[PDB]
């Protein structure tokens, strides 16, 4: 039960889901993708263009990652996504419930 | 990952096979009242009157295919042949062959024939025409080329199921691609021409007649590759 | 998205401008926005279709999915200022309106969405406020003076002016003992 | 159907973004006017938008004579306008009715002679 | 299942995941009362209660509970 | 103790290539991974309860968390009104609107009802 005394939010850490989990998860589809050569180069700080991603590939990329983390991302958000490092940050601060 | 094993009340295995009916499992024991318990105990079946019931009055082995290339009997001494249907065929065959039973049996059983007839003529108009009936004219059985006259000859399966072979000049066909007739016949591509091939559909000019050719179809490599067809 | 094209009155072509591309008014979408927003909504709109749809068939979806993208492709690889681009994105604008479905499943992850409001969470203001003693401590001295402030005494949650005057215990002492104490003294 | 640039002569606020203006119609309070200071007297600052919707109709105008006539639906301002005609019409129809049975009336019937409902009426020695 | 809970203000008399230790109790004092006050209504009412005769019983015409019309 | 232990400019999967490595019937192998075996016991709650309970009929899902340990599940909580409890002022508002109901319906009582 709650305590009679007045508790204040909790925002224990930004990320509402495992970020690690996240971004093994996001790095395994992006793998998954035919242009992805190798898996091994891809790092948190590796942009899409270098790790392969192309700018059509992303979208398609971005539209499985959606389905595999049960949200939805605007046009906005995938747009101003740089790095990997900034979709799974993107990704695990999401509240699945908005 | 499970922690069934720390509880002693918890669910079983042996809880759980009772959902092996609606549930597929690989099998783990035989009960006394299982078709293969039963036969390997009564030793009547391991009388060779039954024995011998089983080796001949049933599907023999002569019709099993035997290999993954299939030479069918030429249709014409100078022949070659090239596309055959294997199970599609078949089933239309079989399908069609009802004409002959249940029509006539339907006539002379039936209280009320007109009755019978008024319902199946918009049934047949919708959802049975185009699902099975149309596809089936369209069909290609079989498919051989004859080279002194330069023609193809397609077997195609008729009314009642009877069998019948014309010939097209190999001048006279041509290749339609499905984008010209998917709006045309939507609703028979809808519900019935999954069974044949969607890009692969050809028609005589001439004659403006179409060849569906089964998905699950043996094509001959020797006859596609022969000149007459390339 | 905020998932507001059936709200806030939303003419045809604002809402499918809406669906094409995030923004109501592409125009200030660039080409590579444009190209890849349209092709986003193309495939979701496929996958809505072709994938969670009735009796969907996997290997049509593909079909179709390969040869949208080979298409987006050709668009992106052509200029801007083409009549065959301007063909293309009038293609698949054509294509959104036909798979436009009345009722289309609307994710619950975002604005405007059903169940997307269904609670009111209570900021730390409200949390932390409490006028009364009985959960955060209340000082007698109302207030906790401020430097360069004078000390006054908070505003009262309920300001009823109906207050007697001020009511004493019956038979108060309230005699002037220390005039009369000093007034015997000086004598 | 209604859109804001087709509407024409049924006015609506546009959808296009606008900045927030710069002057509106605010409250104001009588001199000395003493402040209402209920639940700890805290006061928020207003929204120039909310404000402005607040105290735009009270002064909104209209701004040439016989406008009010083309204003939104002839028709419909007509009929307004002769709403109190057709009612008198309505009731002296049914009047009508009324007359022709010898039912209830449109008038002051006067059954009582002055005499008002549940009334003391008493004299005094 | 259900939304995740979050704080809710001290001071709010409101009803969000309210649990009451004294649950038990409470109903045995808010059910045995209103039971009675139900009980006294229904015991009060049952006076000016009408039900038509039973399987074997018929209606006398003549007899007063028989319906009279009003005489002039 | 909410720092999250995150790994950056370091590769998290060790496959090579997905095609040359049959991925797709071995899967991915994971590298500087923090592996943490989580044996936390789903139906806890339900362990050692009889059926006809609130636990075992409503609330028997993995991860219910009991009342008695839900930091987060309310008491009957809140003031009625915004009167203070502890207040200084001889007010009398209160007491002349309870006079008003209590003097209409003792006249109710001893003058209409009946
Ligand atoms: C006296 C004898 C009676 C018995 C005989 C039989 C009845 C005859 C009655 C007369 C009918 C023909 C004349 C009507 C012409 C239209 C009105 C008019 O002139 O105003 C200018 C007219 C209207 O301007 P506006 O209203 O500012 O335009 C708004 C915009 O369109 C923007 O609009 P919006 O998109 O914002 O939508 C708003 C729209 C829709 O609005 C709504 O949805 C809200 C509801 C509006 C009212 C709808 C009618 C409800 C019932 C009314 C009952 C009245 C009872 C009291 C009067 C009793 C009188 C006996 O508002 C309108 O309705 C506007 C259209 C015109 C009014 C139509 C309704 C009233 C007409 C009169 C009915 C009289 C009935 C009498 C009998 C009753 C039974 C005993 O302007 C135009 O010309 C523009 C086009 C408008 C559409 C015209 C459609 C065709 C009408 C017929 C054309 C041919 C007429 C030939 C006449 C020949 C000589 C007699
Ligand atoms: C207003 C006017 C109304 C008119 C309504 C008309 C309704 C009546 C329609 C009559 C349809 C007649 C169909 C003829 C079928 C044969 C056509 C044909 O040539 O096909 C050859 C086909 C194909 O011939 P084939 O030469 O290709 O090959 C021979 C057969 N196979 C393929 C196996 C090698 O052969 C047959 O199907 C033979 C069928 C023989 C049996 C026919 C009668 C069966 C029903 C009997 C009565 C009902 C059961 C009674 C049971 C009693 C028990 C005690
Ligand atoms: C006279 C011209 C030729 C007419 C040919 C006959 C119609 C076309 C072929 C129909 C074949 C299917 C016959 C199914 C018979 C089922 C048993 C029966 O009720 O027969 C007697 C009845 C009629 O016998 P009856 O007339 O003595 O019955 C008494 C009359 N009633 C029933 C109206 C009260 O059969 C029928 O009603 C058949 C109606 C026509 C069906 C047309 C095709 C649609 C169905 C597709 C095939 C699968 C149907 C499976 C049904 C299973 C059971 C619900
Ligand atoms: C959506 C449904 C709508 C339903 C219709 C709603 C009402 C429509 C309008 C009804 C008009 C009724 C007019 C007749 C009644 C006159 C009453 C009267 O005595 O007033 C005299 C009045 C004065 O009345 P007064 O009060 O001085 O009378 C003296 C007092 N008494 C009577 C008691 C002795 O004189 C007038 O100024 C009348 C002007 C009339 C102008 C022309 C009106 C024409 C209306 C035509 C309507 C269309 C035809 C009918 C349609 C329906 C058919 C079913
Ligand atoms: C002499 C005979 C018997 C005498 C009894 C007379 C009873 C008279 C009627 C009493 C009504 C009491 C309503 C209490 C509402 C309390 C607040 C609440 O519920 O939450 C509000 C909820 C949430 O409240 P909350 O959770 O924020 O706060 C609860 C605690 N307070 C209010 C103190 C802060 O808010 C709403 O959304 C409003 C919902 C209102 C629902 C009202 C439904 C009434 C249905 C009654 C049906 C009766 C059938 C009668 C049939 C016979 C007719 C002749
Ligand atoms: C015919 C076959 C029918 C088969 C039905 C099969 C099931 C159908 C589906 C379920 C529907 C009913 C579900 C009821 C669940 C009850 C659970 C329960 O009783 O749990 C025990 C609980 C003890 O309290 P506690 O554990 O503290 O509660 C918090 C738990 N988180 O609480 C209790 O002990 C309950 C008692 C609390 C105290 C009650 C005090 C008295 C209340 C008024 C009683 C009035 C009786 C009037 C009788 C009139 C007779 C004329
Ligand atoms: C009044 C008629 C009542 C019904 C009569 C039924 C007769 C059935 C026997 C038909 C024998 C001749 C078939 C000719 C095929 C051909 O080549 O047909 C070719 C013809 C002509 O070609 P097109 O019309 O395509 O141009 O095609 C037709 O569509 C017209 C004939 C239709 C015959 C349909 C027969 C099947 C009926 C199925 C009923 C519903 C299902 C019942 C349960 C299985
Ligand atoms: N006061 C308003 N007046 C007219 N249209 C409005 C008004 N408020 C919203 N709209 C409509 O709301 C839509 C914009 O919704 P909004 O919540 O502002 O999100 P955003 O502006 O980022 O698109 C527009 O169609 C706009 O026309």
């Amino acid at each position: 039960y709650a305590p009679q005394k007045v508790v204040l939010r909790n925002e224990k850490s930004g990320y509402y889901a495992n970020p690690d989990d996240v971004a093994r998860r996001l790095i395994r589809l992006i793998s998954l993708h035919d242009k992805v050569q190798n898996p091994s180069a891809i790092t948190l700080k590796s942009t899409w263009s270098e790790i392969g991603v192309d700018p059509l590939s992303y979208v398609e990329i971005m539209l499985e990652a959606e389905n595999e983390f049960y949200i939805e991302l605007a046009d906005e958000d995938l747009e101003r996504f740089r790095t990997v490092e900034d979709a799974v940050e993107f990704i695990a601060r999401n509240f699945f419930t908005n | 990952g499970d922690i069934r094993h720390k509880f002693s009340n918890e669910i079983t295995d042996d809880d759980y096979d009772y959902q092996r009916a609606m549930h597929v499992k690989p099998p783990k024991e035989e009960s006394l009242f299982q078709l293969t318990n039963i036969l390997s105990s009564v030793p009547v079946f391991k009388t060779r009157f039954f024995l011998d019931f089983i080796a001949r009055n049933l599907d023999t082995n002569s019709a099993v295919s035997t290999s993954d290339f299939v030479a069918p009997p030429r249709v014409h001494e100078n022949s070659f042949f090239v596309y055959h249907s294997r199970e599609l065929g078949n089933v239309i065959r079989k399908y069609r062959s009802l004409e002959s039973i249940v029509l006539p049996g339907a006539l002379l059983t039936f209280t009320y024939p007109l009755f019978a007839a008024f319902v199946a003529i918009p049934s047949y108009y919708f959802m049975f025409n185009a699902k099975i009936y149309e596809m089936s004219r369209r069909f290609v059985v079989r498919m051989d080329v004859l080279p002194h006259l330069e023609m193809i000859s397609v077997q195609r399966i008729g009314a009642f199921g009877i069998l019948y072979t014309k010939l097209h000049r190999i001048q006279d066909l041509e290749y339609v691609p499905f984008d010209q007739v998917k709006e045309q016949e939507n609703y028979l591509w809808a519900i019935g021409g999954h069974g044949v091939d969607n890009q692969l559909i050809f028609k005589d000019r001439s004659t403006g007649e179409f060849f569906y050719f089964e998905r699950q179809g043996v094509w001959d490599a020797k006859g596609l590759n022969h000149p007459l067809l390339n | 998205s905020k998932a507001y094209y059936f709200v806030k009155n939303f003419s045809w072509a604002e809402v499918s401008n809406l669906l094409c591309y995030g923004t109501k008014y592409p125009t200030v979408l660039n080409h590579q926005q444009k190209v890849t927003r349209l092709y986003r909504a193309t495939l979701r709109r496929v996958y809505a279709h072709q994938v969670e749809g009735y009796k969907t068939d996997f290997k049509q979806y593909n079909e179709n999915i390969t040869d949208i993208g080979k298409d987006f492709n050709k668009m992106l690889a052509l200029k801007p200022e083409s009549l065959e681009l301007q063909a293309y994105f009038k293609k698949y604008e054509d294509l959104q309106e036909e798979l436009f479905d009345p009722a289309m499943i609307i994710d619950e992850s975002r604005p405007y969405a059903a169940s997307s409001g269904r609670y009111y969470i209570f900021d730390d203001y409200l949390l932390k406020f409490d006028p009364f003693g009985f959960y955060s401590p209340k000082l007698l001295s109302e207030n906790r003076p401020e430097e360069a402030m004078p000390f006054y005494e908070d505003y009262p949650q309920n300001d009823s002016h109906w207050n007697l005057w001020e009511q004493f215990p019956e038979d108060f002492e309230d005699s002037n003992a220390e005039r009369e104490a000093i007034l015997k003294s000086n004598k | 159907n209604y859109h804001y640039d087709f509407c024409g002569r049924a006015y609506m606020g546009n959808p296009a973004v606008q900045s927030p203006p710069k002057e509106f119609f605010n409250y104001h309070y009588v001199p000395d006017n003493y402040p209402d200071a209920l639940s700890g007297f805290r006061i928020a600052y207003r929204d120039p938008f909310e404000v402005q919707h607040v105290f735009a109709y009270e002064n909104w105008e209209y701004q040439y004579d016989g406008q009010w006539w083309s204003m939104g639906s002839l028709a419909c301002n007509v009929l307004f306008f002769c709403t109190p005609l057709f009612l008198y019409l309505i009731l002296q129809v049914e009047e009508l009715n009324s007359e022709k049975r010898g039912g209830t009336s449109n008038k002051f019937y006067h059954n009582n002679a002055g005499f008002f409902h549940f009334q003391i009426y008493d004299n005094k020695q | 299942g259900g939304f995740q809970k979050y704080p809710i203000p001290r001071y709010l008399h409101v009803g969000q995941w309210i649990v009451n230790k004294n649950w038990k109790w409470n109903t045995f004092h808010m059910f045995f009362p209103t039971a009675i006050l139900c009980f006294m209504v229904w015991r009060n009412s049952m006076i000016s209660t009408a039900k038509p005769p039973n399987y074997g019983e018929y209606v006398d015409p003549q007899s007063p509970v028989a319906p009279k019309a009003i005489k002039y | 103790g909410y720092e999250v232990h995150l790994v950056k400019d370091k590769n998290l999967i060790g496959n090579k290539s997905f095609k040359d490595d049959l991925v797709a019937v071995y899967g991915f192998t994971d590298v500087n991974d923090h592996h943490h075996h989580d044996e936390t016991d789903p139906y806890h709650h339900l362990r050692g309860v009889p059926t006809l309970s609130f636990e075992r009929m409503y609330f028997a899902d993995a991860y219910y968390h009991d009342d008695t340990h839900e930091g987060l599940m309310n008491e009957p909580h809140g003031y009625l009104t915004m009167d203070d409890p502890m207040d200084l002022r001889p007010n009398y508002e209160k007491s002349a609107l309870e006079l008003l109901f209590l003097v209409s319906g003792g006249a109710i009582l001893a003058l209409m009802l009946g």
